[PDB]
């Protein structure tokens, strides 16, 4: 069975094709893991609450994807200020008094300017990232910022301590550029919305084509992802079908290969019968883990010296 | 018959002034922008879409005059061989030849091939594929068609040897 | 389609289709025996429409069903008019005698 | 507010995740305590405005009559949830001296953040009593209520000699499951138990399938 | 946010700070010039950028025979040849604006209207 | 009483900057200590958002764009009110608002994704629902000896299907 089950499976894989990785390379993948992915793409279910609320979507995607002071850095200046309590920009002097109202600082300013835009597509005010970046020193940086509603957000920092300024400055410029996060988990990129539609069982008793919010990434993680509220824990899917393994167990994740080839094998060519696939995705995994069948993976076991 | 060839004729050529719509709305810098990708790829969706719906409507309208005692009509209904596809793309017109779905690439400097003037976007200029097989083709065409098949042949002879690998 | 209700009103059978089937009208043997087999059917329902989300009614399975009782009609040549001499107790003790004399793995403990 | 709401939240659905566990373990617990309601939590478990105290409710539990009725021998389990960030070797060696004193065998242990090996070392110590860790977040969400993971069972040893007499196996051949799952610590098992497993198979619906925890 | 150089000696001139006057004095690390800045501005990332379209004109752009022709006027001269093409800067996201030089006016001008 | 004491004299010099001058300094001063008891109604100095919304506040009003919320917080808009309003995005002034407003439309169609349309006909019919509403796309897969596959799929339910 398992030899007529090789045959079947492996005549349709002439004719195939060459976005989303798919095709050959796609399928040399999955049956070869390769811990890597190439697409770290995972699918995320809503809460069943909320039906078709486009502000939670975006509340919701706001909430996942991780984004850097990169995502909303546009103007970052450097400016020598002499008096450390009166502004040499004309600018920014009333901001003074709005934080006036912790002396011995070097008379250097670093200035950085966001993206109104930039700022509130991901709802967050510049109230509480110039209070984190406060919080991740408190001791070295004096950190000041104007309101929201002006027309030009600005950072005041400096460094305060009881000549080599410049390299030092720009450094920890690059520093705070390229570590700080701000919201989301990251290894997860930009997300967007599809209008999927789901059969869904009628309330008098029949199936509807019914439409619904879906969630899709160019970023992976499981640990994380479940956590956040207003998610369905349950429905959630990932085509890299190891971590599904890891986090979940390894039912769950020949199941998830299963789906993973099925999808693969029927994007063209459909179909083969169901028996063949399931023999070999579960004689794939049943040793307890993930095995591919390479020179040395599943060869390396207590087996016929002469296979 | 001769008038469901001007027919085709004139469907293909309101094909070409949308185009040339939608490019002077592209060219005028006011467009939709479209949600997901970028600026150039809905102008590419845009066109894409277009010339098929210009191709598949010809050969539906093709297809439907075609007589009841024309034999390759009753070989392809009757089944073994050819289809709808097939005799429209003999018979009416070809469509846009491409490689990897993007249609024939920039090769030299600011143009597709160095016989048509600077910086253009039309059907002509890309070559979207205008005749039938019958009427002939420009060399244009039967470049472009030669490129196409080019790539068929290659991806196949390297997936032979992978897809061989992998069976045994 | 399937609720049949041999003292009731609205879902009865015609007799017409039975011979022993007009004074059998309001049997309560017969009713019990009705009754927990659509019970049988409806748990069924919520059993596969658990076991499937969507609702596909096409799937692969062995022998066929429509087509092997469509050449038992068409051989021994049924008419469109004469009452069957079916009971209900044979068609219902029947479809059991099948159920269990399918048999797929010869054992006899309690796992198999 | 800031993430305080949400620490609550997360601690809260973390007892929840718990406590179905002890359940369907095989442990006495009335199934409506696991919808304890947010707010009710909250109220019951702060102290003035925000704060959680997480070292008192901590509980004991019992084994079903149906427990007994399977298997003849567990003693009560007994959970607990540290204050401290990391686990101080000192404190954990009261809470297992605690648990020897009070005769306990299952060592059911919440860590906020990470566990020094210097008390990871004598974790394995007093056999027969055994001591499992779990985090908070990776017990946000029951793993079992996730669609994709089939229901799980135990068997007993009798019903695992049972099977292999029946089946003429031989203890090796069949297929097996690694100790460090999260299904296999979810269920807590140990080397040489057997587990049944039921999916919703899609020629015949209910399935069986057997695991060897190894 | 050039870089100049000594007049007595072409060489890149660094910023360094008066210890007492509180006053930049680009001072040279070659000679000893030294010269006070204009503005505190020192340094600048612009790590967003969109600029590229329109350079590379030379004088006599119409001189090459591949470039195509159109009869819109500049507005300016009001005759009626032109040169026109597109933009060169080339990004995965840069527009189909195009640009339109004329002859007689010897002007760059565009068709965009928002 | 150093924060009673430090806001009570920002909105001192609040109200006293104004070109609406202050002769009725008393109601102002009243003005002043019902905006800083409730104000303290959030927190009492005992949060440490006391001082955040006391920022939103004291830079909308210095913030001109608008000078005119001066006006109305002085001729009513009372300060009980504005604690519990929050409605910093809502106010100073209405201009920057439909420029949020502007700004929220972008971000919400730019965040909506890839929608190829798939294009249909009435020429096959499905397997599934049997309906004639074919998702056809057409394409080549094998080798030299073939013309195109004839893909197929079913847009009215999703069947996708080939022909031979
Ligand atoms: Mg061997
Ligand atoms: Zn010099
Ligand atoms: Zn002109
Ligand atoms: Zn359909």
């Amino acid at each position: 069975v398992g030899v007529l089950a090789a045959q079947s499976i492996g005549e349709p894989a002439t004719q195939m094709t060459l976005k989303v990785t798919s095709g050959v390379p796609r399928l040399k993948e999955i049956l070869n893991v390769a811990k890597n992915m190439k697409t770290p793409s995972l699918t995320v279910y809503l809460e069943p609450g909320h039906a078709a609320d486009q502000e939670q979507a975006k509340l919701i995607r706001s909430a996942i994807e991780h984004t850097t002071l990169k995502s909303v850095t546009i103007a970052s200046e450097i400016y020598y200020d002499p008096d450390p309590r009166s502004t040499v920009i004309p600018e920014d002097e009333e901001i003074i008094q709005l934080h006036f109202s912790f002396d011995q600082q070097s008379p250097w300013l670093l200035r950085l300017e966001l993206d109104r835009a930039a700022m509130n597509d991901k709802d967050l005010t510049m109230g509480q990232v110039g209070e984190r970046i406060k919080q991740t020193f408190k001791n070295d940086l004096f950190v000041i910022w104007s309101e929201d509603n002006d027309e030009k957000l600005i950072i005041r920092c400096r460094v305060v301590r009881p000549a080599e300024e410049d390299h030092m400055l720009k450094k920890i410029e690059n520093t705070m550029l390229e570590n700080i996060t701000l919201r989301g988990v990251e290894n997860i990129e930009r997300v967007v919305m599809m209008k999927y539609d789901r059969k869904v069982p009628s309330p008098t008793g029949e199936y509807v084509k019914e439409p619904e919010w879906v969630l899709e990434t160019d970023g992976v993680n499981l640990s994380e992802v479940m956590t956040v509220p207003g998610i369905d824990p349950t429905r959630i899917y990932t085509n890299s079908f190891i971590d599904i393994m890891e986090v979940l167990g390894i039912e769950a994740g020949r199941a998830a290969l299963y789906k993973e080839v099925y999808n693969v094998i029927a994007s063209d060519g459909s179909y083969v019968n169901y028996r063949h696939m399931a023999l070999l995705v579960d004689v794939m995994t049943t040793q307890g883990g993930l095995t591919s069948v390479t020179r040395h993976g599943f060869n390396r076991s207590n087996t016929g010296a002469l296979m | 018959d001769g008038p469901t060839m001007r027919e085709i004729t004139e469907t293909i050529a309101e094909a070409k002034k949308k185009v040339l719509d939608v490019t002077k709305e592209a060219q005028a810098n006011l467009l939709t922008a479209k949600h997901g990708m970028t600026l150039r790829e809905s102008f590419e969706d845009n066109v894409v879409r277009f010339l098929n719906e210009a191709r598949d409507k010809a050969g539906r309208l093709a297809e439907v005059n075609l007589k009841d005692l024309n034999n390759v009509k009753q070989m392809v209904m009757a089944g073994s061989k050819g289809s709808f596809i097939n005799i429209a793309q003999m018979s009416a017109c070809v469509g846009q030849q491409s490689v990897e779905g993007k249609r024939i690439a920039f090769g030299f400097v600011d143009r597709t091939l160095p016989h048509f003037s600077k910086d253009d976007y039309s059907p002509e200029s890309k070559g979207f594929v205008e005749n039938s097989y019958l009427r002939g083709l420009t060399p244009q065409e039967f470049f472009f068609h030669a490129m196409g098949g080019r790539e068929g042949l290659i991806d196949t002879a390297v997936k032979t040897a992978e897809t061989g690998y992998i069976q045994r | 389609r399937y609720r049949v209700d041999l003292l009731n009103t609205d879902h009865t059978l015609d007799p017409s289709l039975l011979e022993s089937g007009s004074e059998i009208l309001g049997d309560l043997k017969l009713q019990v025996l009705l009754d927990e087999e659509y019970k049988q059917l409806v748990k069924d329902r919520k059993f596969l429409r658990e076991v499937f989300v969507d609702g596909e009614a096409n799937w692969p399975l062995p022998v066929n069903i429509r087509r092997i009782i469509q050449n038992a009609q068409q051989t021994f040549h049924i008419d469109h008019t004469k009452p069957s001499d079916l009971t209900i107790k044979d068609i219902v003790l029947g479809v059991k005698d099948l159920q269990e004399n399918l048999l797929v793995l010869r054992g006899k403990n309690e796992i198999i | 507010d800031q993430e305080n709401e949400r620490n609550i939240s997360r601690l809260w659905r973390a007892f929840r995740t718990v406590k179905e566990m002890v359940k369907d373990r095989g442990y006495f617990i009335t199934q409506e305590e696991v919808e304890l309601p947010l707010e009710d939590f909250k109220a019951k478990y702060c102290d003035s405005m925000g704060r959680p105290q997480r070292k008192m409710m901590s509980f004991q539990a019992n084994p079903t009559e149906e427990s007994i009725s399977k298997f003849p021998d567990m003693g009560s389990l007994w959970v607990e949830f540290c204050d401290e960030p990391s686990v101080g070797v000192k404190t954990m060696k009261t809470f297992v001296i605690h648990i020897q004193e009070k005769n306990f065998q299952t060592g059911i242990f919440v860590y906020q953040n990470n566990i020094t090996p210097s008390a990871m070392k004598l974790v394995p110590s007093i056999p027969p009593a055994t001591i499992e860790t779990f985090n908070e977040a990776a017990l946000v969400v029951n793993i079992t209520h996730h669609e994709l993971v089939p229901k799980h069972i135990r068997l007993s040893s009798d019903e695992k000699r049972e099977l292999l007499k029946r089946y003429r196996l031989k203890e090796s051949q069949l297929p097996r499951i690694q100790r460090a799952d999260p299904v296999a610590l979810y269920l807590g098992l140990k080397r040489g138990e057997v587990v049944k497993i039921i999916r919703k198979s899609e020629t015949s619906g209910r399935y069986a399938s057997y695991r060897i925890c190894m | 946010t050039t870089f100049r150089f000594c007049r007595d000696c072409n060489n890149m001139l660094y910023p360094r700070e008066d210890k007492e006057n509180n006053r930049l004095l680009f001072e040279c690390r070659t000679c000893s010039y030294v010269e006070e800045a204009g503005s505190p501005l020192v340094y600048r990332h612009e790590l967003i950028t969109n600029i590229g379209e329109t350079a590379g004109v030379v004088q006599d752009i119409g001189s090459d025979p591949t470039l195509p022709r159109s009869d819109r006027e500049c507005p300016k001269c009001h005759s009626r040849e032109n040169v026109f093409f597109q933009s060169q800067q080339r990004r995965k996201d840069t527009s189909m604006v195009l640009f339109f030089v004329c002859l007689s006016c010897s002007h760059i001008f565009t068709s965009d209207q928002k | 009483h150093k924060l009673r004491d430090q806001v009570l004299k920002a909105l001192y010099d609040v109200l006293a900057k104004e070109s609406e001058h202050p002769p009725q300094s008393i109601l102002h001063t009243a003005k002043a200590i019902e905006s800083e008891m409730n104000k303290v109604n959030n927190c009492d100095t005992n949060e440490a958002a006391y001082k955040a919304r006391y920022r939103i506040i004291y830079s909308n009003v210095i913030s001109k764009n608008n000078p005119d919320l001066k006006h109305k917080i002085a001729n009513g808009d009372i300060t009980p009110e504005f604690l519990a309003t929050c409605d910093a995005k809502d106010l100073a002034p209405a201009p920057l608002k439909q420029k949020i407003e502007e700004i929220a439309k972008q971000n919400l169609y730019n965040a909506q994704g890839a929608t190829i349309e798939r294009s249909v006909t009435d020429r096959f019919t499905c397997g599934k629902c049997k309906e004639k509403k074919v998702s056809y796309y057409q394409l080549q897969t094998r080798s030299a000896d073939e013309p195109l596959t004839t893909f197929c799929t079913c847009e009215a339910c999703g069947n996708r299907w080939k022909f031979s």
